[PDB]
């Protein structure tokens, strides 16, 4: 347990590392000849008189781990916090366990970053990849052909320059992910036509009566591969930009058409975002053995207005409950004069809602003028209203380049209150004994009773995409369809549930659930292999710990 | 003491509403009959192991009583769920309407535990009888007697009455123990020769962690049938208060005037307690008589 | 000072769980019937404890018909039970509180008021706080101008069955008229030689016990106590009394000690007629007779010898 700093004469940073009760100098080390090259530059031979042998207990409040080409569920990540209690770490080191590595990364103590130090059980490693599955939703209206202030397309913009700067990023980090390029958009009276009937829809407003026919398409680009050397994907989306207005207007049916239509007024973003969690869900299916994250990028010269039905806001509300993945950018610039991601409701004053769950970014264009204004304009020839969205205050937003190269792993230490009385009125115990054999027989048993995962509760997916027409637009898919139904359920009304799962030698694990969150307690195989095991497949699916 | 690990199988099963999981929620995990509001709906199948006195581990079998979880017990997977009971417990409810469905389940699980087990036995169990006069719950327990004795005929079955707000539950409990123990000859043996030399009015053994009668000997015929039931009821009842305070029981000591009983442990699970037809004695006989019982108890 | 009668809010509908009081403690308040008056502090009190019936819960309605009767009822101690409930029934009531009052400090002299707080399972860790604060926003201008009338204005904690109204009915009777602090500090001194956390002086099987120096701190031991007086005598009552001896009498030669794991033991003796001790004791082995069972005999013979 003794610590060993060794810098020379003012080395502005230092190095550290462990042993166990170092006093007399007698026994040095050969361990790493990499360090060297990696901090400084020379030759210490056995007592040069300046290696420090002190306690100094300095801790590393955030260490970030970053993985590569690899799968990991978070069970593994927890055993790697569990072997990671009570150690040492510095820049850039290969931390390994059992067939599993990460590479150290971006450690800080409140302020500044630190060349070396010291972990113990209370600073906080999160978990990072630069192998991720990546979805990158384009979404198209009548504004990407409509210029802006500094002269320029709102689609060359995004395109040219958003694209071209997260490609070299993502050649300059080194990272490798799995990316979809799926462009989307809507457009309006296109009724009917010789069977082309299941694929419109129709909307509409309850207070004042207004219903149009509409039409959503998805034109994918590059759909499961992964590879190097990007931009290629650029000269596409310009060929597609191109033959988009056609492979749009005059399709399936031919009424008067009137395409791409606008973001602040119509759109199908929030659908958009509801079959990328249609996407998601099923991820237990086909499982690369190569990916760990998950993230899915919406593009959009919007201006931070949707107007939304209700239904589909408190259900993607439900659903990014289970898994937060969801990250919004807009290419249009101009950030507006009030809290901009901001819904206004469709439900079957103007009703306002701000989401807290989403994360926007603004990307500004790279030019130097006087006053960047913040407004459009275009002439015509001829009880409770708690939300309003103008007195939340708001100066700038960047792009957070961090969180769109290397995609943060969801955590695992929340605190939140515990489970009492009133409305959960549902506990349950199970305290199963366990048998050792030596004969696989003892986990499952356990499994299928006191869960049978998620048994007890239900999964809220009720979007459906049952049907698509596809069109014979070319060799990638082309559906261009309608979502179907969707069919909600309220959440589990009057009762909650939570569950008390105990080992009857001494140990206990208390499950509440709103969204999984643990506590394990203490007080062949060993009676702690089956209860380490047992909390890492409950960890697996929704995992929170809370603590203190 | 010889740790003959065997397995054994039991299930309970009647129907949904009143009393099914909540009796053996209060018997393996110290609640209390007010606590038990809470439990509310289980599922299909959901069992548990319970270790008791050492050797015997329960399979603990609780089968829901829905109109689907039944359907899919009976007309489904069935062969797998009534292979190798030893021990069935059928919950009776007593305001319950629908009798004839009840009964109807009942003909068709005797038929399924007939055709599944030569030699399993059933007990079953008319439950909360807390909410019907004194003199009708003997008129219905009666004829829940003469009726469950004729649709019950061609393997017998054994229909206890008991409710939760009171002991008759620890009762039926310590008779479903007693009839499940393996050995009964030489600890009878052994409670007899601790009984008739040192004088005792009654001893009393049991399980630790549970408290179910285990075994007693008297030679005071002057306690009916309710001596047990109270005495297990009330010093469980003081194990859940000092269960708050971070602490074990496991001695005490009290005398009165024609009275001496004590209470302690004897070995790894086993409480004892005795009364001792002297009442003007200090714990030294305590002290010689547990050195006594320890040598003997500590050889099994 | 309890001449405590039952006075809920509604006739046929409080008196179900007033009722479950009633039958919680009075099973051993009705000895009471033929066994003496007229010498002591609580015995006339105890009487109060046998006269447990009923009346007309809103009274407003009949301020003089009823009250002739217990006019004599409510002459020369003075105590009343009320009731401060969960539902939206407590504002007007609360209200009307007065009328229920000003009839009885007119008639009698210096009173105690018991206004519990009782059964509102639910109450938030500030709810409770804020509902407390609503008997001190409406509770201010019938005291700070009467004289005389002495309030006591209770909480018991909300929930079906807790042990948390008879610590302040302990309370109460510590209020009645305490004419032994010379006993209190002279106990203080009885343990000097004991395992000094607590001694509890408990008299008969009756539900009211009286404590020094040791309730509210650290735990409630009040809780543990209550067990252990509630256990001993259930074992002794129809397990230990129905072959020799009837139930009434009582006649007790019953010491009970309860160890447990820190070297902890609970500890009762009393003598036989109606006295009785609990006193505790810590991480000490007793094996002599020169340091507990000696003075205890003495003082337990002094507090035999007192009154
Ligand atoms: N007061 C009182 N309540 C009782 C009695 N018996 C059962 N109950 C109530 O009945 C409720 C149901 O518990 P229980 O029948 O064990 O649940 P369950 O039938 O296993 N759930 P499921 O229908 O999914 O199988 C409990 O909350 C309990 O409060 C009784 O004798 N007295």
């Amino acid at each position: 347990i003794v610590e060993i700093a060794h810098p020379n004469d003012e080395y502005s940073p230092l190095l550290l590392q462990v042993k166990s009760l170092k006093e007399d100098l007698q026994k040095e080390t050969i361990s790493v000849d990499q360090t060297v090259t990696q901090v400084f530059r020379l030759r210490p031979y056995q007592d040069v008189y300046v290696n420090v042998v002190d306690p100094k207990d300095v801790t590393l409040d955030l260490v970030e781990l970053t993985f590569k080409d690899q799968y990991i569920g978070r069970g593994d990540m927890w055993r790697l916090k569990k072997s990671l209690v009570s150690t040492c770490a510095y820049i850039t080191q290969k931390v390994e366990f059992a067939g599993i590595r990460a590479q150290a990364g971006e450690l800080w103590v409140k302020n500044e970053k630190v060349m070396c130090g010291y972990i113990s059980e209370d600073t906080r490693v999160v978990f990072r990849s630069t192998s991720a599955m990546v979805y990158i939703f384009i979404q198209m209206s009548c504004e990407m052909w409509d210029f802006d202030i500094y002269g320029d397309l709102y689609f060359e913009k995004a395109v040219n320059g958003f694209l071209a700067d997260l490609f070299t990023k993502w050649k300059e980090k080194n990272c490798s992910h799995e990316v979809t390029v799926v462009l989307f958009s809507r457009t309006f009276y296109d009724a009917k036509s010789v069977d082309e009937f299941p694929e419109i829809n129709r909307a509409s407003i309850r207070q004042d009566h207004k219903g149009r026919f509409y039409e959503d398409f998805y034109k994918v680009v590059v759909q499961n591969e992964r590879r190097e050397e990007w931009t290629s994907l650029l000269v596409t989306i310009k060929k597609l930009f191109i033959q988009y207005p056609v492979l749009v207007r005059l399709e399936q049916a031919e009424g008067f058409p009137q395409g791409d239509n606008s973001t602040s007024a119509q759109g199908n973003y929030l659908e958009a975002i509801n079959l990328s969690f249609n996407v998601f869900d099923k991820h237990y299916i086909n499982r690369n053995f190569d990916r760990t994250g998950q993230m899915s990028v919406v593009i959009t010269p919007g201006v931070g207005v949707f107007e939304v039905d209700r239904l589909l806001m408190i259900l993607t509300k439900q659903r990014m409950i289970d898994n937060g993945i969801g990250v919004d950018l807009v290419c249009m610039g101009e950030q507006p004069l009030h809290a901009v991601p901001l819904f206004k409701l469709h439900n079957r004053g103007d009703d306002y809602n701000i989401p807290h769950w989403i994360n926007h970014s603004f990307y500004t264009s790279k030019s130097q003028l006087f006053c960047n204004s913040f407004t459009p304009r275009i002439k015509l020839a001829g009880t409770l209203s708690a939300p309003p969205v103008v007195p939340g205050f708001c100066c700038t937003v960047g792009v957070d380049w961090k969180s769109l190269t290397t995609p943060a792993c969801l955590p695992l230490t929340t605190d939140y209150f515990p489970d009492r009385q009133g409305l959960q009125n549902d506990y349950t115990e199970g305290c199963y004994d366990l048998l050792p054999e030596a004969d696989a027989q003892q986990v499952f048993e356990e499994f299928i009773c006191q869960r049978l995962m998620q048994g007890y509760q239900i999964i809220v997916q009720p979007k459906t995409q049952k049907p698509n027409p596809a069109v014979p637009p070319p060799l990638s898919s082309s559906p261009l369809y309608s979502r179907g139904l969707v069919s909600r359920n309220r959440p589990e009304e009057e009762d909650q549930y939570w569950l008390s799962m105990g080992r009857t030698f001494h140990k206990v694990t208390l499950k509440d659930k709103m969204i999984t969150v643990t506590r394990y307690l203490p007080k062949p195989r060993a009676d702690e292999d089956e209860w380490q095991l047992l909390d890492g497949f409950v960890r697996f699916v929704e995992g929170l710990n809370r603590i203190r | 003491m010889p740790n003959t690990a065997m397995k054994k199988k039991v299930l309970l099963m009647g129907k949904s509403g009143s009393g099914k999981t909540s009796m053996r929620s209060i018997i393996f995990a110290n609640y209390i009959a007010r606590d038990t509001r809470r439990l509310g709906a289980t599922i299909d199948v959901e069992h548990s192991h319970v270790r008791f006195l050492g050797n015997l581990v329960l399979n603990l079998w609780d089968c829901g009583g829905q109109d689907t979880f039944m359907e899919n017990y009976f007309t489904s997977q069935r062969d797998n769920i009534f292979r190798n009971v030893e021990v069935l417990i059928y919950v009776f409810d007593v305001e319950s309407r629908e009798l004839e469905k009840d009964m109807h389940y009942y003909q068709s699980c005797l038929e399924a535990i007939l055709q599944n087990s030569p030699d399993a036995k059933i007990f079953c169990l008319v439950h909360k009888m807390d909410l019907v006069q004194e003199d009708q719950r003997d008129l219905i327990f009666k004829e829940r007697e003469e009726d469950l004795r004729r649709l019950s005929r061609p393997l017998e079955c054994a229909c206890f009455r008991t409710s939760i707000w009171d002991e008759t539950l620890y009762k039926a409990w310590s008779s479903i123990v007693y009839q499940l123990i393996p050995n009964v000859q030489q600890l009878e043996m052994n409670l007899r020769n601790f009984a008739q030399i040192i004088e005792a009015d009654e001893v009393l053994l049991f399980e630790r962690a549970t408290f179910l009668v285990i075994s007693h000997y008297q030679c005071k015929e002057q306690r009916d049938v309710h001596r047990f039931e109270k005495i297990s009821n009330i010093i469980k009842q003081f194990k859940l208060s000092c269960s708050k305070l971070a602490a074990s029981f496991q001695s005490m000591e009290v005398r009165n005037s024609n009275f001496a009983a004590f209470i302690d442990i004897f070995t790894s699970n086993t409480y004892v307690m005795v009364v001792m037809s002297d009442p003007s004695i200090p714990s030294a006989a305590t002290l010689i008589n547990i050195r006594n019982a320890r040598k003997h108890f500590e050889k099994l | 000072k309890p001449r405590i009668l039952l006075m809920g809010l509604r006739r046929s509908g409080k008196n179900s769980i007033q009722k479950v009081v009633f039958h919680k403690m009075s099973p051993n308040e009705t000895l009471f019937l033929e066994s003496t008056n007229k010498i002591y502090k609580d015995d006339i009190s105890n009487s109060s404890f046998v006269n447990f019936q009923i009346w007309d819960f809103p009274g407003q309605m009949d301020f003089f018909d009823p009250t002739f009767d217990y006019e004599m009822i409510f002459r020369g101690t003075g105590a009343l039970i009320y009731v401060i409930d969960a539902q939206d029934d407590y504002m007007e009531a609360l209200t009307r509180l007065h009328i229920t009052v000003s009839k009885a400090y007119k008639v009698n002299p210096d009173m105690n008021f018991e206004v519990f707080i009782h059964k509102v399972d639910g109450l938030s860790d500030d709810h409770k706080i804020e509902t407390q604060r609503d008997i001190h926003q409406r509770a201010n201008d019938d005291l700070a101008d009467a004289g005389l009338e002495k309030l006591h204005l209770s909480f018991y904690l909300t929930s079906i069955y807790d042990h948390s109204i008879f610590e302040a009915f302990s309370k109460v009777v510590q209020k009645l008229i305490p004419q032994l602090p010379t006993l209190e500090n002279l106990l203080n001194i009885f343990i000097s030689n004991s395992g000094i956390e607590k001694a509890f002086l408990f008299d008969v099987v009756s539900k009211i016990y009286i404590a020094t120096d040791s309730s509210p701190v650290d735990m409630q031991s009040y809780e543990l106590c209550c067990d252990m007086i509630d256990v001993v005598i259930d074992v002794s009552c129809i397990y230990g009394l129905k072959e020799d001896g009837s139930g009434s009498a009582y006649d007790k030669e019953s010491m009970a000690i309860i160890k447990l794991n820190n070297t902890t033991v609970l500890y009762l003796k009393e003598v036989t007629k109606f006295l009785a001790l609990v006193c505790i004791l810590r991480e000490e082995s007793f094996e002599r007779k020169g340091l507990i069972d000696y003075n205890f005999h003495c003082f337990r013979k002094a507090i035999h010898e007192v009154f």
